[PDB]
Formats: C-alpha cells, structure tokens, sequence
C-alpha cells in the first residue's frame, strides 16, 4: 500500500539516523571528563528575596543589561524588576490572568509574553507619554503561549501548546513564517546567540531545532521517560539541556546530534521545572518539586550541591548574561537571588 | 493522512542529510569552552564581595 | 433607619445577578418604574438624537391620562404640526383617526412600540453604558436583602381583632410609607387548630398584590416570630362594613352604586389573576378614610388557575349553592354570588337565606339551595335585573358568568351613568366618611415550629412604586453629589480606580473576612475574583493578599450565632469563613467561587506546568 510503505521507510529512515547516532557514540562525557576536577561543594547563600508576587510564580527572564528581570506569576502580573535594588521598574498588570511565560528585547525597550490567552503581546517601554503601551498583540496561534523571544525590534519568536513555534514581523504585525513538527504540547524554547536558530522542547518528551530564515526543521532529539518541561541553549550555539518530569535532566549536542549525560538520585523521586547554564557551560541548575534546587556538575553528574529555601516547588530560573546571578522563582510566591 | 507520512520522510530525509561530528570531540569543545570562559564565570570561581552587586552594595 | 444606597461598585456583582437571571433587557429594565425614570433621564439629556424621540414618548404618555376629548382634540393637533412629528403608516393609523374625529387614549399607541423599537439598541447600549444604569444595580440590591422585623415598622392603633390574633396600624421607617399590619397568635391557632388557614392567607396576598389595584387590601411584605405571623397590608383605617352596616343601617341604591362599581373592579382585578374570594360578606370589606373600599381577609380564599375547589368553605349566609353541595366544582362564579348576597345583605341588614335570625345551620343552607329572591318593590328597575343576575342559583344565568366577566357587570343599566375610566380613577364621591377615632371599626364576635419555616415575603413593584413616590429623587441627589465629590476627590488627587478595567475581571466587591480563629474577629475588604484567584485589598493601595481556586476544598454555608457565613474550608484542613453584606452577594459569591473553583481546578489538571502529581 501507501501508508505502510511511508510508516516503514520513516523506520529505515530512523534507524539510519539511529546508526548515525550510535556511529558517534565512542566514549560517554562522563569518561571524557571523568579526570576533570570536581567543582567542590558549591554553597550558594540566598541574596535576595523578593517578595511581592502574591501567589505562585510560573516564569521569569533577564534583561541585556544584566539587571532588569521581568517575572511572570498567577497573581496575573509581570514586574520588570531590578535585581540590585529589589525593586520594581514596572508592574505591567495584563490582560488575562493565566500568564505562564513572559520575555525581554535585546533593546531593553520591548517586552513581551503570554499564556493561556494564546496571544504573545509586546509591551513598548519608550513613548511620548514616559510610560509603558502596547505596540502589538501578536495573533495567529491556537493553543496556550508557553515561551517567547524577540530577536530584534522589529522581530520575535514563539512557542505553544498547539504544538508549533513562529517569527512575527512586528511592524505590519503578521507571522513571517511557521515552524510545525511537534506531536505534544511545547512547554519551552531557546534562541541561539546569533538568532539564526532556536529550539523548542515538549510533553512528546523530545526536543527540536529552527532555521529561522529557511523555515523547516533540522533535527530532533529523543531519551526522557516523561515531559520535557525546560530548555536552554549552550553559551555557544551548538548544544543545549532539558529537564523532566522523569526524576532527570538531561544534555544534548547539535551537531553530534544526541544525548550526552542524565542528572539522577535513588533518592530524588520528583520532577524537574526549570534549566540554565552558567556563563561558561559548567554548572547545569535545576528546579524541583522537592522544594529544592540542585546544582548538577553539568560535565561530571555529581549533586554538587543544595539550593534549600523554598518551602514549596520550584518553578523557573534564570543566570545573568554577565554570569554574577541565578535567580530561583518559587510556588511558596517568592523570587530568591543567589550566588 | 496521504500527507502526513509524506511530510514526515521528506522531514526525516532534511534530518538525516547532515553533517555530523562525534561524541568524544563535541564533549571535547564543550570541555574546551567551558574550560576556556571558566574565568569569567563568577559561579564556579568565588568571587569576592568587591566584585559582586548582591553582596554589599 | 432611613436607605443606605450601597455604593457604585456594587454595579459589577448585581450586573451579574441580574444577568445570571434575564434581567437587563430593555423589557425588564424599561418594565420596572425605577428603571423607566433613570433611563429618560439619560435621552432627554446626555444623548441629542434622543431628545425628540422620549419628548414624543413622554407627549403620549402625558396624552393618555387626558380626561375629556376636548383636550384631546387639541393635543392631538398640536402633537402632529409639532417640531418633533421617521415613519410612514404609523401616520396613516393617525391620519385615519384624525379625519374621523376620534382620539382613545390608546391613539398614539401604534407609535409606542414604534418608539421604544428606535430605543432599544443605539440608545439603550448608551444607557447600560451610562452612570444611570449604575444607579439602577445600586437600587435593585436594597430590594433583594429586605428581612423584616417588628423592629421594622413603628406598630400604632389596634384596627382589627380576630379569634387568631388582632390587626395594627403602622408605618416603615425607611420610606416613611404608612400601612397595616396582620398579627396572628401561634398558641392559641394549636389549640383551635388552625395552621392550615394561617398559610393560605399568604399566599392568596402574593397573588393579587401587583399592578397597583386600588380596590383589594394588597400585600408589600411578610414575616413571622417565635409566636406570631404577620402580614404588611395596604392601609385601611377605616373599619370594615360590619360595624359600618350595624352603625349606618342599611345603604341606597346609588350609594350601594358606589360600594359595588370599587368592589367590581376589585374582583375584576381577583378575577383577572384566577383568585375566588369566597368569604364576602360585609366584615371583610374595609374602608380606607377618604371612604373607598378594598376586599381583604384572604384566609379562605383560592387559586382556580388549576383545580377548581369543591369544600363547603364560605359562611351560611353568603355562599353560592355550587359551594354548599360537596362534589360540585367552581370558579369566580362563587364571588358574584356572594357580592349579590352581600349587596342585598347591604340594602336589608341580613343575608337573604338567613331568615328569621336563626341559628339553625342545617335550615340556613337548605334556604340557599331550596327557596328564590324575595326582591322589594322599594327597589329600581335598573337595581333588580342587576342582583336577579347576581343570584341565579345556576352559574349559567349569573350576571359577570357569561363570557366577558366584569365588564357584563360594567355595562348592567344600573351603571349606565358611569365613565369607568373615571371609576377606577377614583374620580367619583364616596358615600361614607369614616370618622376620627372609633373603638372596634373591625371586630369579630368573640416540633409546631416547622410549619411556618418559609413564611417571610416581599413584592417588587410595591416597594418600588413606594420608593420612587418617596425617596427616589432626593437619595439620587443626595447619592449623586456624594458620588461626584469622590469623582473630584479621584480626578484632583490623580487617582482613579479602575484595577478592574482592561483586564479579565469576573466580578469585584466588598464581603468580610474572619482572620483571627480562635478570636471570631471580623474584617472589611475590597474582593476581585479573577479566574485563577480571590484577591483582596484594603483601603487605597493594589491588592496584598488572596486565596487561589486551587486550595478550596469545599464551600458550606455554617452559622455562628445569627451571622450566616460562607465556611471554605482550604487545604491544611484550616477554615476560611467569609461574611457578606447581603443576601444577594451572599449567594453570587457562592455561586462564582464555586463556579471559579472548579472551573478553575478542572482547567488547572489541564495544564502540565500548573497541575501537582
Ligand atoms: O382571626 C382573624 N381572621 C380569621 C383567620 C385569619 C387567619 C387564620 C385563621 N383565621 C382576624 C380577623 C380580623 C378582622 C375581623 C373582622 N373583619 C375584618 C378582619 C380583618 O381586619 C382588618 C382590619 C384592618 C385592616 C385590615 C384587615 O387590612 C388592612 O387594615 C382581624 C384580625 C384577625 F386576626
Ligand atoms: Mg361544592
């Protein structure tokens, strides 16, 4: 027929890709780094805690400048906060309650995010007026925003639960184009550092990755036992990790093309909410449903330590662009910065 | 679904078309980025309270 | 005691209400007096193309009360070479009149469906939009919280007295509208086992008590007490016509007219609404002190809208032979009966089957099933077809029993003289004036607790008449004022109040929260349910506090002493206790908390990122 012989030569095309991957496979980056120095016992001290959020936050991101973070909660708000000061530049009430995700421009002049209204709106900070609009409401998808990212002023991309991403032209205000390939709801997504690539990760418990000027997917990447809730690209373009709902998180490389390491414990039973890098690549953190934070040796695999002040889930996180922060955002209501 | 596997080995054809390094030398570049940029990276290396807006100031 | 509007806000919760019941259609805003008046506030004002189309509307209105032709024939002129006089054979229907010299008070009324069809749409979505809708969900709350006790009304003179209980004069505070009032004993109704008759009153009241009948003892309210019922009636000071008879004597023919033509449309106004009186008889006829009459004491009185009753309830005297006779059925028929008893009884001092003062009432009912009507000469020619057409023994014959009701009472000779328009106007001089101070005007000769679980009542169209007659006009100054210096109070300070507004707000309003549980201390709030959460704030500031869909458990009602209270109890097994304000938002709080709540946990198991496992 002509199914069965599309459904089969899509094996033989899978297990080509699956040779491919095993073809590659010489040593595990444990043995790799096996020798390499363990990172110590990295104690982090909690900074800041800033409160004001009422109920659970769900997301939060930095600014360029490494300063200005807006945080996203199911109070319904986002508040641009600057975390030296712990202070408040904006409150930007929305309008619906259900936000999930929230972003930055590179520029420090838009914002912008989403949530179960299925809309990405951006939010301009330089008026006339000498306060904060709404230049565009981005329209088109049909399922809950659950990640975004502006390119430039004029550009951003967008991830949701109908299971696709896309690039917005701001200025007319319509979809330049659309990214489709995924089978389960998309919970996350990551832009490369020069914004001709990104990827999305999801429920299907896969992840994947964008041209974003072509259109069309390149390559998809498999391993977790349940959903994918985070995503996060490498420093330098060419890898990125993931957490789950498994008990585990996990690394990928591009153009390797497959998983490098798993983040475990007999004694960690719940899941994982949130992953960033540090600045370099080295540490790998990680946001739980034990209340706790981890730091994973991202090379070595070690639990190289315990972020332990929430008194519930951890739910998003974030590291500066300049390296000094991460920021750990919780269900218990409080934001906390630490290093 | 006539086009639905027609996508799907189109798409997996784009995937399998493409050039791909292997796991010892990509561990070796993260390894050799991280390594690297390991200086600037004010998580692993204490740096002190001078040095950090969270600490004092 | 005077009314506290409650305060602008209160608009999103009873929008809502209102809402959740059909209520904000120009039909049933329009409908209600309270409505009407803030609506032609707005048209003839705040809105230019209204102006012509509410000033012809109220130029109608005006038109429909005119008592004679002449004035008539004059307004109708002037109303059609008028800078206002759209349409093309509403002018036909007119211009027909017109030519023909005729002019009804319904003349113009092709033009009112025609005008309220231009006001609905444009107009009334800048009505609902205007303040003056704010201002009728501020009214419209007072009415739905009303609980009533002795407490309520100033209790005056004893102006009734009964083998259950006696009636008081009265006056409600907070209008300082004057009424009367009911008050049946609980003990002694055990003893001589009457809980059956006590009910049937109230409910009979409910029925007759709307479109403002000048001619039957109407209801406002009703309550009860760990020992007594009591109604709210229309008041009638003036003692009932069994004492007035046993005073006056018997009564003429023209001024047993005027006795008859009010009793008529009183009964009309019975008939209208399937109600059969049963019990008239002069001691249930009362006077108010300018001498017109109402029908009252409902107690035996019956819905003939499904069942037709068959018992031999009435009294001896004054009931029709279908009545009498178990296994005979029958309608209004009774009363027309009964007002030909009672109007001989009126004219002879005895009904006319009680012959030779007897006690005897096994002969008493065989006279009214038996015998014929002993007439007078004395009496007119125009008199005698009327109570001959009253008293046919078969409803076949009875006058008001052949098709068209009251109106075959209306046309009888005896009421030739009448312009019925000025009848029910009461425009026509009564016979008796009762006076000023008179000892028993109304007189008569001489585990339970459930019962009466569900016996308080109120009436909207009666208190809102009452209000808009007193108030209105002077709270919606008084409340006007008091809202625009806090609008300047706003607007100077650079503060406006608008956390609801381009969002995704449900519903805001203020309820009152307990959060001290060993303490029982209570505490006012600003509440905003969104669709995830209950926020809270206190005075001036965004909200710093709230309570999420998520944690509630379940939503009791729990008594503590008499406050009746919300009981969530919230995930910890901790008890979160809420107090509103009135009955009203007690129960749309309830009603979108629950609805939020599992509205929001079904959607929240939807959502991976938001959901525990
Ligand atoms: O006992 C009374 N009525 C009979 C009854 C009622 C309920 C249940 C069982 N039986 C009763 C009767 C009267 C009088 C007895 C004589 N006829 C008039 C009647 C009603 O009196 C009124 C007197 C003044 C009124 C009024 C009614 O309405 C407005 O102002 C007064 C109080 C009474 F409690
Ligand atoms: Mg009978």
């Amino acid at each position: 027929s002509e199914l069965d012989q599309l459904r089969q030569e899509a094996e033989q095309l899978k297990n080509q890709i699956r040779d491919a991957r095993k073809a590659c496979a010489d040593a595990t980056l444990s043995q790799i780094t096996n020798n390499i120095d363990p990172v110590g016992r990295i104690q982090m001290r909690t900074r800041r805690t800033l409160r004001g959020h009422l109920a659970k936050i769900y997301a939060m991101h930095w600014g360029t400048d490494s300063r200005l973070l807006v945080s996203a909660s199911q109070d319904g708000k986002l508040i641009i906060w600057d975390s030296y000061t712990t202070n408040k530049v904006h409150a930007i009430p929305l309008r619906s309650s259900w936000v999930m995700t929230c972003a930055y421009a590179p520029s420090g002049n838009y914002v912008a995010c989403g949530g179960l209204d299925n809309i990405c709106s951006i939010y301009n900070l330089k008026t006339r007026e000498g306060n904060v609009r709404v230049s565009r409401e981005l329209a088109g998808h049909t399922g809950y925003l659950s990640c975004c990212r502006f390119l430039d002023d004029n550009q951003i991309v967008t991830s949701s639960g109908d299971t696709t991403c896309a690039l917005w032209d701001i200025e007319t205000g319509q979809q330049t184009t659309t990214f489709t390939g995924h089978t389960g709801d998309v919970m996350s997504l990551s832009l490369a550092p020069d914004t001709r690539l990104f990827v999305s990760g999801a429920c299907d418990a896969s992840a994947k990755l964008w041209d974003v000027r072509e259109g069309m997917c390149r390559q998809t990447f498999t391993g977790h036992e349940s959903d994918i809730n985070a995503i996060c690209f490498f420093p330098n373009g060419n890898a990125f990790a993931t957490g789950s709902d498994d008990a585990t998180c996990r690394l990928f490389d591009l153009r390797a093309d497959q998983e490098l390491m798993t983040y475990s414990h007999d004694n960690i039973i719940c899941g994982i909410t949130s992953v960033s890098f540090s600045k370099s690549g080295r540490l790998l953190l990680a946001g739980y449903d034990d209340f706790n934070c981890n730091v994973w040796d991202a090379l070595k695999a070690d639990r190289a330590g315990v972020l332990a002040g929430h008194d519930n889930r951890v739910s998003c996180l974030g590291v500066t662009d300049d390296g000094m922060a991460v920021a750990t955002g919780s269900w218990d209501s409080f934001l906390k910065i630490w290093n | 679904s006539i086009a639905q596997a027609r996508k799907l080995v189109e798409q997996l054809k784009m995937e399998a078309n493409i050039d791909r390094i292997k796991v010892s030398k990509a561990a070796a570049d993260l390894m050799a980025y991280c390594e690297a940029h390991a200086k600037e990276d004010p998580l692993l290396t204490p740096v002190p309270a001078s040095e950090n807006p969270f600490r004092e100031k | 005691k005077k009314i506290l509007l409650p305060e602008p806000s209160i608009r999103s919760v009873m929008q809502k209400y209102l809402e959740d019941r059909g209520e904000v259609t120009f039909e049933k805003i329009f409908s209600q007096k309270l409505g009407y008046l803030l609506f032609r506030d707005f048209c003839l004002n705040h809105l230019e193309e209204a102006r012509p189309l509410v000033e012809f509307y109220e130029e109608i209105k005006k038109y429909e009360k005119l008592e004679t032709e002449e004035e008539r024939v004059a307004r109708s002129r002037e109303i059609f070479d008028s800078y206002i006089m759209f349409s093309k054979s509403a002018t036909e229907h007119v211009q027909g009149h017109l030519g023909k010299k005729q002019v009804p008070p319904d003349l113009f009324q092709p033009y009112i469906e025609e005008i309220c069809q231009n006001l609905r749409g444009d107009v009334f979505q800048k009505f609902i939009e205007s303040d003056k809708f704010t201002r009728f969900c501020q009214w419209k709350n007072v009415e739905l919280n009303i609980h009533l006790t002795m407490n309520d009304f100033s209790v005056h003179r004893i102006i009734g007295r009964g083998g259950f209980g006696e009636v008081y004069g009265c006056r409600k505070a907070d209008t300082g509208k004057m009424y009367a009032m009911k008050c049946l004993d609980k003990k002694r109704i055990k003893m001589k086992q009457g809980e059956t008759l006590a009910l049937n009153e109230r409910i009979m009241l409910s029925l007759v008590s709307t479109g403002d009948c000048p001619f039957i003892v109407c209801m406002s309210y009703a309550f009860h007490t760990p020992d007594k019922l009591s109604f709210i009636l229309d008041l009638m000071n003036g003692g009932d016509l069994h004492y007035h008879l046993s005073q006056h004597g018997v009564f003429s023919e023209a001024d047993m007219r005027f006795y008859a033509a009010e009793i008529i449309l009183g009964l009309e106004h019975m008939h209208n609404r399937f109600v059969v009186y049963r019990d008239l008889k002069p001691a249930n006829i009362l006077l108010d002190e300018h001498g017109h009459v109402r029908i009252s004491d409902l107690g035996l009185a019956c819905d003939f809208s499904k069942k037709k009753p068959h018992a031999s309830v009435g009294t001896h005297g004054y009931m029709a032979p279908e009545v009498l006779q178990k296994g005979v059925a029958y309608d209004s028929s009774a009363d027309w009966f009964s007002l030909g008893c009672m109007l001989f009884k009126l004219l002879r001092g005895h009904s006319p089957f009680r012959q030779h003062k007897t006690k005897d009432k096994h002969e008493i009912d065989r006279m009214t099933l038996t015998m014929a009507v002993e007439l007078p000469d004395s009496f007119s020619p125009e008199l005698r077809s009327l109570l001959e057409g009253l008293l046919q023994r078969d409803v076949n014959r009875r006058l008001g029993c052949l098709g068209r009701g009251a109106q075959e009472v209306k046309e009888s000779p005896f009421f030739r003289s009448l312009d019925w328009q000025m009848v029910f106007l009461q425009k026509y001089p009564p016979p008796l004036i009762p006076p000023r101070g008179e000892v028993n005007a109304a007189d008569a000769f001489d585990s339970d607790q459930e019962l009466y679980r569900n016996f308080p009542l109120t009436i909207s169209e009666r208190w809102q008449q009452e209000v808009a007659e007193t108030v209105f006009d002077t709270i919606n100054a008084e409340t006007d004022r008091l809202e625009a210096r806090k609008k300047a109070k706003n607007k100077q300070l650079g503060h406006e109040e608008d956390y609801a507004l381009g969002k995704d707000c449900i519903m805001h309003g203020y309820m009152s929260k307990m959060g001290n549980p060993f303490l029982t201390q209570w505490q006012r709030r600003y509440f905003y349910l969104f669709p995830n959460r209950l926020e809270w704030r206190g005075e001036g500031e965004a909200p710093q506090s709230l309570l999420t869909m998520e944690e509630i458990q379940s939503v009791e009602e729990t008594q503590i002493k008499e406050r009746k209270c919300l009981l969530l109890k919230i995930r910890g097994g901790k008890q979160f206790i809420l107090q509103c304000d009135s009955d009203p938002e007690l129960v749309q709080w309830k009603k979108e908390l629950r609805d939020a709540y599992r509205e929001a946990q079904q959607l929240v198991q939807r959502v991976p990122k938001m959901k525990n496992k």
